[PDB]
Parts: structure tokens; C-alpha cells; sequence
């Protein structure tokens, strides 16, 4: 039997942390553009203002 | 780097009588034992995903076809 | 680096009889227990701190919209 521990466990964990915060803007910011992919069918454009 | 001891045994000196190399062979043994893959694997992990991120963006223009 | 002692106890030595490996042991457990979080995380707070005043101060002629 033995105890044994590592150094960057804790400081691991907090780094994780805030590297899952940033994930989940990157995983946002694409739904923002699939939205933006899926409301808009750019498969047509017409000027109408020129 | 993992550090390891016996766990199971006026509060005096607790010395284990064992010697360095029986301490690396400990820590070695148990950080490939007990430590989880990916707590391990993590910073490769991170590193992956991300170059797969990059590499999925970039593909766009470094194909020539379309370029 | 923490470096730790047993507290509670002509003057002679006072040997500890204790190896190496369980003083980086006790170390790394200090450290990581009584150490304040923000003593430890300091330098990387003002880091970040930094970071984000520079990045707010450059996203003004780094939006393209508006650059």
C-alpha cells in the first residue's frame, strides 16, 4: 500500500477549468455561424439596393 | 514527478529503511499504475485537439483545388 | 521551494531521522496545503492581469470593422 501524490494535480485541474471556459466560447461562436450558416440561405444573393 | 511512501503502519521519526533506488522503482511503478491515463495525457491531449483545430481551419485555403 | 520542519518537540541536534525522499514528500504536501493560493498563483495573476489590459487596449485598431 502506498500514498502518493503529484505536483501539478491541483494546479492541473485549475488550469483545465479555465481551458473547458474557452472551449465552450469556441463551441458558441460556431453555433453563432451556424446559425448565421442556416437562417440566411446564402446560396442566393440579390443586391436590391444597388 | 510522483512521490510515493507506505501508506499502512510523543510521535517520533517514521523511517522506512528503504534506499533511493527502491524509492524511484516505487515512483515509477505506482505513476504508471495509479495516476489516470488521462491526468497523464492531458497536456498531449490539449495539444492535439488544438493542432487538429488548426490544421481543420487552415485546410480551407492549403487546398489547391479551391485556392 | 517550501521548506518544511517537524514543529512540535546545553542544546544538542536535533535529527529528525527522517530520508530525502519524505522531505520532498512533505514539501510537496505542505506546499500544496498551506501555501495560500494566491501566494502560489501570483505571478500568473499579474500575467493574465496584464494580458487582458493589453488585449483591451489593442482591440481598438485590432477591429477590423472600425481599423
Amino acid at each position: 500500500n502506498f500514498s502518493c501524490n503529484h505536483t501539478m494535480a491541483h494546479l492541473f485541474s485549475k488550469l483545465s477549468f479555465c481551458y473547458l471556459c474557452f472551449v465552450s466560447i469556441y463551441g458558441l461562436t460556431c453555433l453563432y455561424t451556424l446559425y448565421w450558416l442556416f437562417y440566411r440561405s446564402l446560396r442566393e444573393y440579390s443586391f436590391e439596393y444597388v | 514527478k510522483i512521490i510515493c511512501l507506505p501508506k499502512r503502519v510523543e510521535m517520533k521519526g517514521l523511517k522506512t529503511d528503504l534506499d533511493l533506488q527502491q524509492y524511484s522503482f516505487i515512483n515509477q511503478m505506482c505513476y504508471e499504475r495509479a495516476l489516470h491515463w488521462y491526468a497523464k495525457y492531458f497536456p498531449y491531449l490539449v495539444l492535439i485537439h488544438t493542432l487538429v483545430f488548426m490544421l481543420c481551419s487552415n485546410f480551407w485555403f492549403k487546398f489547391p483545388g479551391s485556392s
